[PDB]
């Protein structure tokens, strides 16, 4: 891959250029501490050094509220309503939202490819910054720290600029479009960029071995502290909502007042609410609410054997927004016995 | 094309209704090309289709050898199923492809059966005692054990007692035994009380069973105290699903160390899989 | 056509209003045919047998009692619209006895006809489907008058208000400001019009049935903030006054 | 045997007057309204201040912001804090779409199918196009702007004390001018189409008008002193010393009584009171057709109502471009609630309307609430007698249409009567 020098004074002549292929999703203040990706206008309004997103940047392949068809009861028939998208650059992607995004990838363009989640990552161009670790992230531990492939421009960050690595085509178009803003990488930045590189990974808040949660999570499945915080837990299901890596959905009719028209709408639905796993006659395969609430520790803690890593990307975005505050790094490592240790 | 969501449409050819609760339905598709190419392995779900309704996983039990044909059984127990069973034949629904693996029938060749269905779980059980039947000469001696618990919901009971003579003409022992019936004239007992009887070799004999969860414990006791191998025990268990192609997540079983989903990890399962990760039942 | 009705007790016509306000109203009349909507029409039969029956308001009255028990008598499938048709509305608030009530509001005046404590629908007939809000989403309407004419009946929702805040990405208010909004506990369809405007949730479509209202935890993170027991019961209970599980619920976190 | 209506149709209430008779005519008119109290003025009493004003607008829906706007004035005295001019104007935006969806859904939905002979707004689908596609252009114009601004059109929660929880957008408010602008014919047609209009005489009689000075240099909803036909004028916190009320046993709504007599209030009681001050294209209309206007024929309420509507669009013209000066907008003020005690007396689109409330460390000690349909209930007992009077020897459907018509055009909110 290229390595290319882009000087402070031109990153803003960068995204302006970037503006000309076409619509640009890059996370901007919402309110006083929450950042979103939100359509960019005003260039100046963007916030390259953010914590994390309320909503990950699956929103744009997976949309939160999407209408997958329209049918007519009269002569049955559902009629997709897919548009056409122009390629839009989601400029700002982490690392970890790197990751979750390339899972996605992998469990809804596996044997059976959605045409609406396809359509729309066939057309995406990803760009990744190197973040900088806040109280909550924790990317290492689940390692999705650094990323290979799924980017097309990475930004990482420089003293005097940023350091664009190509790693793919159609980057590599851009960049030549746009070289006359582009400079070229000596050691000189090179040094800079393995100092920030060994300050990023110094700053972490944890670090330890996370290799066998899987196994002995299945040990302690009738832990005590499930009880406890399933009962702080509300139940609100933001954990899930704002997940990177929850593929769940819930699907509904809805008819309109003539009814002979009506629409097929697809939203997203977490495990906490109480309809996720019922079947006829009332019956619910994960009753209690500590049962819903060990359902989604053990699924995200699950293994992907496409790519080696756990669903859960360690965004940190599940300890961050719940309102109880309730820790899943805490809670998970006080399954290892790291804060308790009785046995 | 290629849109995994799409449907086919179909259109209801008899509606035979098999008890209070279920009714059992014929369908075929309209399109001349899908109905001429449409084929399944037994065991297998379609996603029902009410227009403006709702999406609902039914099994097929039928033979996928009558080609362009299939029944699903039915039971009203809710709001779709409430508006399905209002449908008459010659009506159209919407119905997707058939999903899952179904029993492992490619590998079962000339071994002895013991279909072993209690209560809704028959209809898996009917498909593939129907294909069994339909190739007769690649299978051994089988035994279709089908019961309930009130009596008059032994699903296809007439269809099985008309067919007992030439069952027993060509070495097959249908049992069907009601479990809260003292009053039914007819077989008392457990479905364990009556694998006991089974005519199936326990060196070279496959098993499928269906139905409730609750009494897979006591049927395997029972099948693993006789000597039965453990390694040709295959069961079917049912979550809520809503896409069939493995995005929807509500149908997830197991634990962290094996995460399984059924519309691709079943609905047909393996012995060791249900006691290897605790929690399936 | 299916025979529809909708009978006005102690209300402020929002329901009747907001069904009015969408244009789609004119696509009700070919699919169906109204008999009692005094609101809108002047020949309505106050007392024709009916299929599908939109109760509005809360019962305060004893005349209000026979009708809905008259209602109750002839219809076959009996929808309560709205909090106060659901659970009383903001009509029943206030714990204080109607004769404290009047006291205080009328004085010592008498009028002909008999006042009545303000209590939910439920209280007196069975009801089977509820349309949630104050005033019910024009979504709810759409939804359950579509479905009731195709043949089948909506499903009661338990999703919190947070479903629709954080799909829509508004901002949390209670984890920026700590804001006594009521999201986590009351059932979504407005799309989280307050908490996407900034105001917090009041309860606005009633707490979650089915028994996954968890008053403990909300009451325990309400408690973190500052909150006094007091406040907290009173923040809740303002839609849900009639709920006999709120009381027990806050009082457990606060034993 | 008394004549008495079961449900009176296209009122915000249920119940219908008693008509007794005997040897000298009609006899004494009894309003019976069934609807059960509320207890608005009790239900909120020793609750939190934020809690209480919420709820305050569910008293009714056609226009609850105009109650959540007095209710925040109301605060904003007790706690003695003014917003600045650009939140007063934006609030007065809410006022005029508000007040312009209740006239406009009046004068088109309630009383016009009535003039037209037609039972329901249904009816006159297809054979009325042109007229009710009007009417739901305004009424959409209406509840657009509620939902812009107080996020709701009925039973609005985005109207907080010192602001707005969000404010909308700079090309929101000048498309909502653009439909301002576009919606101005429309009014003008609606204040042709109800000018047009015949209005009966066999209840034209002598009548007390009440109004409010307008809090500005031109006609205006805000107002501080009550002015009457007598050219009476009293601060709005004395309101209680001039203006009496009390309760009838025939009506949970309470009965008020000015100078020992009943008055009369409505559009018609501030146009022909304080229309000197108007300006704009309704300045023109008003003085052309101020023969009809006369403050005797209690008809002309209609014609008053479309003649406001058109009014407070080009205020609401007025005002939005004015707003759009003071850009950015911060979105709300904030500020400690202190304990004082404040009153609102704020015009309504049925009359003036009457918030007293007293807050103590935060929590609503006393309230009062006075409406404008108890207002003017009083001398609709008095115009539906008069009415009566000529034609109780008629065909007691006709006298029960005609009595509909008289109270209908006094255009009342039975459900804000009883609070
Ligand atoms: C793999 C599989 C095979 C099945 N085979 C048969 C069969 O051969 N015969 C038969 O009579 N029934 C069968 N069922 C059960 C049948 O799908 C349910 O009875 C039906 O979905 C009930 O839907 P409902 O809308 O009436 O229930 P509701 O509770 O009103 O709806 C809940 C929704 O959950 C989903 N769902 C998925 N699985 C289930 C389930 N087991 N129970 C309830 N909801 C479910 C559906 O989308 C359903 O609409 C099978 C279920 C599964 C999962
Ligand atoms: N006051 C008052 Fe009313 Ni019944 C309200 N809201 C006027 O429409
Ligand atoms: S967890 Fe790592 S990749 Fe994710 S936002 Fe934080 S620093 Fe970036
Ligand atoms: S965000 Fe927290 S409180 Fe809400 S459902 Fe998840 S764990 Fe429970
Ligand atoms: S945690 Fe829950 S919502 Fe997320 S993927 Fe797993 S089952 Fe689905
Ligand atoms: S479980 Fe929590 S940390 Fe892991 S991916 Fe989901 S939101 Fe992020
Ligand atoms: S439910 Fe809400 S909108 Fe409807 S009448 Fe009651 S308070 Fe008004
Ligand atoms: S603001 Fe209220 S509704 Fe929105 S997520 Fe937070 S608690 Fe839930
Ligand atoms: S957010 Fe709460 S108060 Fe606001 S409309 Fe929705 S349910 Fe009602
Ligand atoms: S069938 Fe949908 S996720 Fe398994």
């Amino acid at each position: 891959m290229r390595y290319v020098k882009l000087p402070k004074e031109n990153t803003y002549e960068f995204l302006e250029r970037l503006k000309d292929w076409g619509k640009l999703y890059a996370p901007v203040k919402i309110s006083d501490k929450f950042y979103d990706f939100r359509e960019i206008d005003d260039v100046r309004k963007i916030e390259f050094h953010y914590n994390r997103t309320i909503m990950p940047p699956k929103k744009f392949f997976f949309k939160p509220r999407e209408k997958l068809f329209e049918f007519d009861i009269s002569k049955p028939e559902y009629r997709e309503v897919i548009e056409e998208v122009e390629p839009f650059i989601i400029f700002g992607v982490h690392a970890c939202d790197i990751y979750g995004l390339k899972i996605l990838d992998t469990v809804y363009l596996d044997e059976f490819p959605d045409k609406y989640y396809k359509v729309r990552r066939e057309k995406g161009i990803i760009i990744g910054i190197s973040c900088m670790p806040d109280e909550y992230c924790f990317c290492n531990l689940r390692e999705t720290d650094f990323a290979d492939d799924g980017f097309d421009l990475f930004f990482h960050e420089l003293p005097d600029g940023w350091l664009v690595r190509v790693g793919t085509p159609t980057g590599h178009r851009l960049v030549d479009k746009n070289i006359k803003l582009f400079e070229e990488v000596t050691d000189k930045d090179i040094c800079a960029f393995r100092d920030f590189e060994k300050r990023r990974q110094q700053a972490f808040k944890y670090h330890e071995d996370w290799g066998n949660l899987r196994y002995l999570l299945e040990l302690e499945m009738e832990h005590p502290m499930w009880d406890e915080e399933a009962d702080k837990c509300l139940a609100c299901g933001i954990c899930n909502t704002t997940c990177p890596t929850c593929r769940c959905y819930e699907v509904q009719d809805i008819v309109n007042l003539d009814g002979v028209t009506g629409y097929r709408e697809r939203r997203w639905d977490s495990c906490q609410f109480r309809s996720h796993g019922l079947v006829a006659g009332g019956h619910n395969f994960r009753p209690t609410k500590k049962d819903r609430f060990r359902n989604r520790y053990l699924c995200k803690n699950a293994y992907n054997e496409k790519l080696g890593l756990s669903y859960c990307v360690g965004c940190g975005r599940c300890t961050a927004f719940c309102p109880a505050n309730i820790s899943f790094v805490g809670n998970l490592r006080r399954i290892l016995g790291l804060e308790e240790n009785k046995c | 094309n290629d849109n995994p969501y799409a449907l086919h449409r179909v259109k209801v050819l008899k509606v035979y209704s098999l008890t209070e609760t279920e009714k059992l339905f014929l369908f075929r598709f309209e399109d001349p090309e899908l109905a001429e190419k449409w084929t399944f392995k037994p065991g297998q779900f379609v996603q029902l289709t009410i227009p403006g309704v709702g999406e609902v996983p039914i099994s097929i039990c039928s033979s996928p050898m009558r080609k362009g044909f299939f029944e699903l059984c039915i039971r009203k127990a809710g709001r779709v199923t409430t508006v399905v069973h209002r449908l008459k034949p010659g009506d159209t629904v919407l119905v997707r492809g058939p999903y899952g693996n179904g029993f492992p029938v490619d590998e079962w060749e000339g071994m002895d059966l013991l279909l072993i269905a209690a209560g809704l779980g028959t209809a898996p059980l009917r498909s593939v005692f129907l294909y069994a039947m339909d190739n007769r000469w690649k299978y051994g001696n089988i035994t279709f054990i089908n019961t309930a618990r009130y009596g008059k919901d032994l699903l296809f009971y007439k269809e099985l007692e008309a067919m007992k003579d030439l069952a027993e003409a060509e070495n097959v022992k249908i049992i069907q035994s009601v479990t809260r019936d003292p009053n039914w004239p007819g077989l008392k007992g457990r479905p364990q009380q009556f694998i006991v009887e089974a005519n199936t070799n326990p060196k070279n004999t496959a098993v499928a069973i269906c139905g409730p969860p609750r009494m897979y414990k006591s049927v395997f006791e029972a099948l693993i105290n006789y000597g039965y191998r453990p390694e040709n025990i295959f069961v079917t268990l049912e979550r809520r699903m809503k896409c069939g192609i493995g995005k929807c997540g509500h149908c997830n079983v197991g634990t962290s160390t094996s995460w399984k989903y059924i519309c691709k990890d079943g609905p047909v399962f393996t012995y060791f899989d249900i006691v290897s990760t605790p929690g399936l039942l | 056509k299916v025979r529809i009705g909708f009978y006005a007790l102690t209300s402020c016509y929002g329901c009747q209003l907001q069904l009015a306000m969408m244009d789609e109203l004119l696509q009700l009349i070919p699919n169906a045919e109204i008999v009692c909507w005094f609101m809108i029409d002047r020949d309505s039969i106050e007392d024709e047998k009916v299929d599908i029956a939109f109760i509005e308001g809360s019962v305060s009255t004893e005349e209000e009692v026979e009708l809905v028990k008259k209602i109750r008598e002839n219809a076959k499938i009996v929808v309560a619209v709205g909090a106060c048709a659901v659970q009383g509305g903001v009509q029943s608030w206030s714990e204080k006895p109607l004769e404290e009530l009047w006291k205080k509001v009328y004085g010592d005046a008498k009028v002909k006809f008999q006042p009545k404590k303000a209590e939910p629908v439920s209280k007196y007939i069975k009801v089977d489907y509820n349309i949630y809000g104050c005033p019910p989403e024009k979504k709810d309407f759409l939804y359950a008058l579509g479905t009731f004419l195709i043949g089948s009946w909506p499903e009661d929702i338990d999703y919190p208000v947070c479903l629709e805040c954080r799909l829509n990405g508004h901002p949390c208010i209670l984890l920026e400001k700590g804001e006594p909004c009521l999201g986590p506990v009351t059932r979504a369809g407005c799309n989280a019009r307050c908490p996407g405007f900034g105001v917090a949730c009041i309860g606005c479509r009633g707490a979650i049935g089915y028994d996954v209202a968890w008053f403990d935890s909300l009451a325990k993170v309400f408690k973190e903030k500052g909150m006094t027991k007091e406040e907290i019961i009173e923040r809740m209970k303002m839609f849900n006054g009639h709920d006999e599980r709120v009381e027990k619920m806050v009082e457990k976190i606060f034993s | 045997l008394p004549i008495t209506i079961d449900h009176i149709a296209r009122v915000e209430g249920k119940g219908g007057v008693e008509i007794i008779i005997g040897d000298d005519g009609v006899k004494e008119v009894k309003l019976n309204i069934i609807e059960g109290p509320r207890f608005f003025e009790a239900i909120t009493i020793g609750k939190k201040l934020e809690e209480a004003l919420a709820i305050y607008p569910r008293i009714c829906s056609f226009c609850s912001a105009a109650h959540k706007l007095t209710a925040l004035e109301a605060a904003e005295k007790a706690v003695g804090f003014v917003p600045r001019e650009e939140i007063q104007a934006l609030r007065e935006v809410l006022y005029i779409g508000d007040m312009i969806e209740s006239h406009a859904l009046h004068l088109y939905l309630l009383v016009l199918p009535d003039y037209r002979g037609y039972s329901s707004p249904l009816k006159m689908v297809n054979e009325y196009k042109r007229e009710i596609e009007i009417a739901l252009k305004l009424k959409n114009l209406g509840t657009w702007m509620m939902d812009i601004l107080g996020s709701r059109a009925i039973h609005q929660e985005n109207a907080v004390l010192g602001g707005f929880g969000k404010l909308p957008e700079k090309s929101v408010l000048e498309k909502m001018k653009a439909e301002l602008r576009e919606a101005l014919p429309l009014a003008e047609y609606t204040f042709e189409l109800f000018a047009k209009l015949e209005q009966y005489s066999e209840v034209e009689g002598p009548i007390t008008h009440l109004a409010v000075k307008p809090r500005g240099d031109a006609y205006g909803i805000y107002g501080d002193y009550i002015k009457a036909s007598d050219g009476e004028e009293f601060p709005s916190e004395k309101y209680r010393d001039y203006i009496k009320e009390f309760v009838v046993e025939h009506s949970f709504a309470k009965h008020s009584h000015y100078k020992g007599r009943p008055f009369m209030v409505g559009a018609i009681s501030r146009v022909i009171n304080n229309a000197d001050l108007l300006y704009g294209k309704a300045k023109e209309l008003y003085e052309a057709n101020k023969d009809l206007l006369k403050g005797t024929n209690p008809f002309a309420n209609n014609l008053a109502q479309a003649l406001e509507i058109v009014y407070f669009i080009e205020r609401a013209i007025d005002l939005l471009d004015e707003a759009l000066a003071k850009w950015p907008i911060k979105p709300r003020d904030e500020v400690e609630i202190k304990d004082g005690f404040g009153v609102s007396t704020t015009e309504a689109p049925r009359g003036i309307l009457v918030y007293a409330l007293k807050v103590e460390n935060g929590r609503v000690s006393y309230a009062d609430i006075i409406t404008p349909t108890a207002f003017n209930l009083a001398m609709m007992e008095e115009h539906v007698r008069m009415m009566a009077e000529k034609h109780y020897n008629d065909d007691p459907e006709r006298l029960k249409i005609l009595a509909e018509m008289v109270v209908r055009a006094y255009d009342p909110c039975i459900s804000c009567s009883v609070h």
